[PDB]
């Protein structure tokens, strides 16, 4: 994985991403919106039960408590947990309120918890975003189309803008998370390793990381403020706010506002304001972890007789530039036979990166063909071949450094060569001949050690 | 007869044609040829079609009986 | 190819190692036609003689052979087993060929037998058709297309391509041995290669052709299937290269310019007689008096000019274990490639082929267990006194004539 | 030896039998002409049923195995094994009769 | 004397789709379907 | 002190020879390699890295021919 682990389980990204933000935004996190998603999106059953021990406990409970009730075949799952228990950063260990080591939970926290499952009050029902009572009145499919728009608009950013002339800042946005490249001898990026993977299993996963994307620079941006406005969408349709948000919003909201509808997520009306409404991906974020759709009968069939793999062709528009960005194949005179004669055009893409993982699931998993119609397995024996294309680029290696020779003893060497490890410097050692490869970004240093000893 | 194939090629691509280059090609070579029999030499009989039969007499019958 | 009394000329499809010569005697019967075997060489006037004799009574009625110095009843008899054209010499042979040429145009003009027509040139054609009066031609060649060639065609004066067969359904049920393909690419030696891209003559074939990363490979093949006591045989298209294969290791060998008195004994030692396992053999013996007919086949060099003898030389060698296969598989075949030596110009044209035989094919660059193997060549000592001896190897080292 | 007709005999690779060169396999107190690389066997007999063996001079030089049974039906048996066959075809027609 | 037959065999299964229109497939699965015997012993 | 500046290639053994064979044969220069470290480790100069991009189109032929 270069850069998509995190994306698939979504209970793991935001506990990593919790804790490196600020004290004083982590504050006003503990919310009553915020409740409902840290244990639904959890999946072990002993991460989820801990939640209702701390809500009816009114006084912090010691660990002997916790170490009893494991009973006595249990203790093996709980150190399972004891990894997830600081990744929330909600409990707290104090010194002996009542027995010895007593944990408890923020109490900033707990008061939000029974807001949103027990308890209620007032506030809860007067601000917008987390609310908003306003029903749907619209055409359903005329806004279909206008959601897939939004995730075309970035293929064209990723190939290098072939029709499209829009002013949205997308591709130094998706740079960062090392889904796009900048091109050095051009301008318009291109794509990373990591980016044919998206292209492919098509989840609204991804566009969750984008949202807290602009929320890593942690200078004048609030979590508060985006976990309040991320919960609209997440309540499936049925879920808007007419022109409730027109009166209680600022400068902040508007900004996030337009970037979450470019994503694909919410659609919103003319002049960016007015009523509001989520587009129907939004519903397969709250579902599962990842989703499929978008056909009815799957038209194409790939070939597992020879080796060159006739890819699918004749679908729709989106497969019509998704192979040319793959590795660019070729057709000939009839419905655009792609690949058919793939020799030297997968060569050219490998050469800017191990996409080797990214071809293999786009020939296994591209629509279901063969595995619901044949038996066998669907890759016959390219499994070896496709490895010798990707060990072709590294018969070479394009690195600099420095390399120290002519020394005078065999056990002085030795003590050289932990200098360089130490300090991250090393590339290769060589006890035989006495020479060592040495970074030239550690070169002022390796060398006062040589003077010393 | 090639016109035969054709018919059935059209109703393939369901409410298609195949584009239309190879159909004025269907009128080159035909079924034709000799038998040898009683007339101890060739007996001039090929199969009981009709267009093998017509593109013919304009090249060896007009030069010699 | 006759099922309706018309004629029909093409070329059909049908296994080598199940009765080439079988299928056309079987075929002159429900034809009624006075035939004319045409064979390719002189192993095909014992084969096709074979089949005259327990199936009909034209052994001991109708036989005729011109080749192989018979003459058997030159007038009476039309059924004959000749070898295409090659009995036409200038002067050398001029009242001989004369009355070959001018007595078969009178009692005979049936059938045009024909077999393995996929290296024969147009030039041969040209004079097969002049000698003799044939109405009819037959096709009996497994092959598709001629001498790799996409560009020009020219199989319409001998019969087109008529029809082929199913290779699935012949694969399996027991005409042609489980083929096993599986490509072995080694790495080239260091000490070989300098010497590749230094010449500029004919003298860097043998080069690579000797690869002691490659010999070491030969001879685990060859160790991998002597404890499994099964029928293997290394092939090489150049002669004087299989030699050294054969007496570094203690195993004997066979080659062109021998004698026909030994290797009348020597290939009656594989089938008939058998007393020797791993012999070498190449395109001589092979197509002249017997079938090889063995199971496990190595490839050395893939660039020689018979890019395409070795096709039908895979189905009549790879024999099964049995001739009446079921359903698994046991017969295995490797190919030697060189690395960096600019061979995978035939190495590719060979996967257009095999797909269409029905066969596994595959790629295994590593065989993983070479070096731990007793073999030869171990240090880089011994590799480097083979330096001394290919190169002073005269290229003039073929037969004796001027 | 023990008195249990022990020692497996001699099995030998790729023979012939009427134009199928399968494989004749000599196991303990029983014969099996097992059908190439398969698990049933064609031929299936015992070391019973077979009355006089038949082998070839050192004039002929085919080498051939007749086992005559009881009902009148001999099948033939021809030698194919590259391997070691001078010193095979004399093994099996011994091994056949020197161990019951 | 098998191309002579052979030939006008395709011709007639080559239009198959000409048995689909009629509903023989059709009518005997709900025939069949409410065939429910009563035997209770 | 004594160093030796130059770029790290990573190559195989059978293969370090091919590299040298062109530092015989390249008159561009006074050395193509300037130092060999072991049989999977060389050097190169490097204000030579986009003159080596040249000699790409006659390394990638033959690498596919492996």
């Amino acid at each position: 994985s270069r850069g998509l682990n995190r994306v698939h389980l979504q209970c793991r990204n935001l506990q990593e991403f919790l804790g490196g933000l600020s004290p004083g935004v982590l504050d006003r996190l503990y919310g009553h919106p915020a409740t409902c998603l840290a244990v639904f999106r959890e999946l072990p059953s002993l991460a989820k039960n801990w939640v209702m021990r701390m809500l009816f406990l009114e006084q912090p409970l010691p660990q002997a408590a916790v170490a009893l009730w494991v009973k006595k075949e249990f203790s093996k799952a709980q150190e399972e947990s004891t990894g997830l228990l600081s990744g929330l950063r909600i409990w707290h260990t104090q010194l002996l309120p009542g027995g010895l080591q007593g944990l408890i939970l923020n109490p900033i926290f707990r008061q939000n918890l029974r807001i949103a499952l027990l308890g209620g009050g007032k506030a809860w029902s007067d601000d917008t975003s987390q609310l908003g009572p306003d029903k749907h009145a619209r055409d359903v499919p005329s806004l279909d189309k206008y959601a897939e728009e939004r995730w075309e608009v970035v293929l064209h950013f990723m190939v290098g803008s072939p029709s499209a002339a829009v002013s949205q800042d997308l591709a130094q946005l998706l740079s960062q998370a090392g889904l796009m490249k900048s091109t050095e001898p051009g301008e318009p990026p291109c794509i990373t390793s990591a980016g044919f993977q998206f292209l492919l299993l098509d989840t609204p996963a991804q566009l969750w990381y984008f949202m807290l994307q602009y929320l890593q620079t942690a200078q004048s941006r609030g979590m508060d403020l985006v976990e309040i406005l991320s919960f609209l969408f997440q309540l499936s349709f049925s879920t808007l706010g007419k022109d409730y948000s027109v009166e209680g919003m600022s400068d902040s909201l508007l900004n996030f506002l337009q970037h979450l509808r470019e994503f694909g997520l919410v659609f919103q009306r003319k002049r960016k304001s007015r009523r509001y409404y989520p587009t129907r991906l939004a519903i397969n974020l709250s579902s599962g972890v990842s989703g499929a759709g978008g056909t009815v009968h799957q038209p194409g069939f790939i070939v597992v007789e020879t080796n060159y793999r006739l890819y699918a062709y004749t679908e729709s528009e989106l497969q019509i530039a998704l192979i040319a960005l793959f590795s660019e194949m070729l057709y000939r005179f009839p419905n655009m036979v792609v690949a058919q004669v793939t020799r030297e055009s997968v060569q050219q893409a490998i050469a800017s990166g191990i996409t080797a993982q990214q071809i293999i699931h786009f020939l296994r998993t591209r629509a279901h063909p063969v595995m619901l119609k044949q038996t066998p397995v669907l890759p016959p024996t390219i499994t070896d071949q496709i490895r010798l294309w990707e060990l072709e680029r590294d018969r070479l290696r394009f690195t600099e450094g420095v390399l120290y020779n002519q020394f005078l003893s065999q056990v002085d060497f030795e003590l050289l060569l932990a200098h360089a490890r130490e300090l991250g410097v090393l590339v290769f050692e060589n006890s035989a001949k006495r020479l060592m490869v040495v970074t030239p970004a550690g070169h002022s240093d390796v060398k006062r050690f040589w003077k010393r000893q | 007869q090639t016109s035969d194939i054709t018919e059935y090629l059209r109703k393939l691509s369901k409410t298609g044609v195949p584009d239309g280059i190879m159909q004025f090609i269907k009128l080159c070579t035909v079924s034709y040829g000799k038998v040898k029999l009683v007339l101890k030499h060739n007996r001039y009989f090929v199969e009981s079609c009709h267009p093998d039969v017509i593109q013919h007499l304009l090249q060896d019958p007009v030069i010699r009986e | 190819m006759f099922g309706n009394g018309r004629a029909r000329s093409g070329v059909i499809v049908l296994p080598c190692g199940a009765g080439k010569s079988l299928v056309g005697v079987t075929a002159a019967c429900t034809v009624r036609k006075r035939c004319l075997v045409l064979g390719n060489s002189a192993v095909s006037v014992e084969q096709w003689k074979a089949q005259f004799k327990m199936w009909s009574t034209i052994d001991d009625s109708q036989i005729c052979r011109f080749t192989s110095d018979a003459k058997d009843k030159p007038i009476g008899c039309s059924v004959a087993i000749s070898t295409y054209s090659m009995l036409g010499h200038t002067t050398k042979r001029s009242w001989e060929a004369e009355r070959v040429m001018e007595w078969l145009k009178t009692q005979e003009w049936g059938l045009m037998i024909l077999d393995e027509v996929h290296t024969i040139p147009a030039k041969m054609f040209r004079r097969v058709l002049t000698i003799v009066q044939a109405h009819c031609k037959l096709g009996l060649t497994a092959t598709l297309v001629r001498e790799d060639d996409k560009i020009v065609d020219l199989n319409f004066l001998i019969g087109p391509k008529l029809y082929e067969a199913n290779w699935m359904e012949l694969q399996n049920n027991g005409y042609i041995a489980k083929v096993q393909c599986a490509e072995v690419w080694c790495p080239m030696s260091p000490e070989f290669y300098r010497e590749y891209v230094a010449i500029k003559t004919k003298k860097r074939i043998l080069l690579y052709t000797m690869n002691p990363n490659k010999f070491r490979a030969c001879q685990f093949l060859i160790k991998f299937h002597e404890r499994r006591n099964d029928k293997i045989i290394v092939f090489a298209d150049n002669v004087f290269a299989l030699k050294e294969y054969a007496i570094r290791l203690n195993k004997p060998y066979i080659y062109g310019p021998t004698s026909q008195g030994e290797r009348m004994q020597i290939l009656q030692n594989f089938k008939h007689n058998p007393k020797i396992n791993t012999i070498f053999i190449s395109k001589v013996g092979d197509t002249s008096f017997d079938l090889p007919e063995a199971n496990v086949l190595i490839q050395i060099s893939s660039h020689g000019g018979s890019r395409r003898q070795e096709a039908q030389r895979l189905g009549r060698v790879l024999r099964a274990k049995k001739g009446m296969v079921a359903e698994e598989y046991n017969a295995f075949f490797y190919s030697l490639v060189s690395q960096d030596t600019q061979e995978m110009a035939y190495s590719t044209k060979r996967q257009r082929f095999l797909v269409d035989q029905g066969y596994s094919f595959k790629v295994i660059t590593k065989l993983a267990g070479m070096e731990e193997e007793d073999l030869a060549f171990s240090t880089k000592e011994e590799q480097q006194q083979l330096l001394q001896k290919v190169l002073a190897a005269t290229d003039l080292d073929a037969e004796e004539e001027v | 030896m023990a008195t249990s007709s022990e020692e497996v005999l001699l099995i030998v690779k790729k023979v012939r039998q009427k134009k199928q060169d399968g494989a004749l396999y000599l196991m303990a107190e029983r014969i099996a002409w097992a059908p190439e690389g398969k698990d049933r066997f064609t031929i299936s007999h015992m070391y019973a049923d077979i009355k006089c063996q038949k082998i070839s001079p050192e004039g002929k030089a085919k080498i051939q195995l007749q086992l005559v049974l009881h009902a009148g039906d001999t099948t033939n048996f021809h030698f194919s094994n590259e391997s070691t066959a001078v010193k095979e075809r004399d093994a099996v027609k011994d091994l056949l009769q020197q161990l019951l | 004397r098998w191309e002579g037959g052979y030939e006008r065999t395709w011709e007639i299964l080559k239009e198959d789709e000409s048995g689909s229109l009629k509903a023989t497939i059709e009518d005997i699965l709900f025939k069949a379907k409410r065939k429910r015997v009563f035997e209770h012993h | 002190v004594n160093v030796l500046k130059g770029v790290l290639i990573e190559c195989d053994p059978a293969m370090k020879q091919f590299l040298l064979y062109l530092d015989e044969s390249n008159a561009l220069g006074k050395k193509f390699i300037i130092q060999d470290i072991d049989d999977t480790h060389v050097f190169v100069i490097a204000e030579l890295v986009n003159v080596l991009q040249e000699r790409v189109g006659e390394l990638m032929d033959q690498n596919a021919f492996s």
